[PDB]
């Protein structure tokens, strides 16, 4: 549960180049793909399981 | 104390805080308590801006 | 062998092939991206936003529309199976008398 964001997966740090002001990133699913961690503002991928 | 007419009636912004809203819907002091949109009970554990 | 060298086009027969599957499959995906009448296309924010009475009205449509997105590309699948078969059944009709 990330800052309100409910799912299930495997969480690693990302080599997405994310932007200060972005917090996730998104699929074309729809799906949150990628998070940024709101205390050591780390970015990290979502897999499922 | 006291509180603002219809006509003007008073915002007051929250922020860079916790919220705990299990003291306001679980208060036997309100005669309404409509939500839209959001479950009272799972406000909770919820994150807004 | 300097035809196929020099003639991007000449296999379309068989990229067309590639492409329709890959346009199904993409279009099918993107379908998870509707909402279908529903507060959210995303089942998880139904279910951390409201409780069961609600929720369950709002999971129906998400389940009526992905439903009828599935059986789409399924008999979509059929459709283009039963063309392939064909083209193949007739691949082995050659092989044999040519
Ligand atoms: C958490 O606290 C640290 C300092 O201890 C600060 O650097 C960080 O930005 C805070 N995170 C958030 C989201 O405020």
């Amino acid at each position: 549960n990330f800052n309100g964001l409910t799912g299930t997966g495997v969480l690693t740090e990302s080599n997405k180049k994310f932007l200060p002001f972005q917090q996730f990133g998104r699929d074309i699913a729809d799906t949150t793909d990628a998070v940024r961690d709101p205390q050591t503002l780390e970015i990290l991928d979502i897999t499922p399981c | 104390t006291r509180f603002a007419s219809v006509y003007a009636w008073n915002r007051k912004r929250i922020s860079n805080c916790v919220a705990d809203y299990s003291v306001l819907y679980n208060s036997a002091s309100f005669s309404t308590f409509k939500c839209y949109g959001v479950c009272p009970t799972k406000l909770n554990d919820l994150c807004f801006t | 062998q300097d035809s196929l060298s020099s003639t991007p086009s000449a296999l379309g027969k068989l990229q067309d092939v590639v492409n329709q599957n890959a346009q199904a499959l993409n279009t099918l995906v993107k379908q998870l991206s509707s909402n279908f009448g529903a507060i959210s296309s995303v089942l998880n924010d139904i279910l951390s936003r409201l409780c069961p009475p609600e929720a369950e009205v709002q999971i129906d449509r998400l389940i009526t529309g992905r439903l009828q997105s599935l059986q789409t590309y399924v008999t979509q699948q059929l459709i283009r199976a039963a063309e392939i078969r064909a083209s193949a059944n007739l691949a082995a009709t050659k092989m044999s008398e040519c």
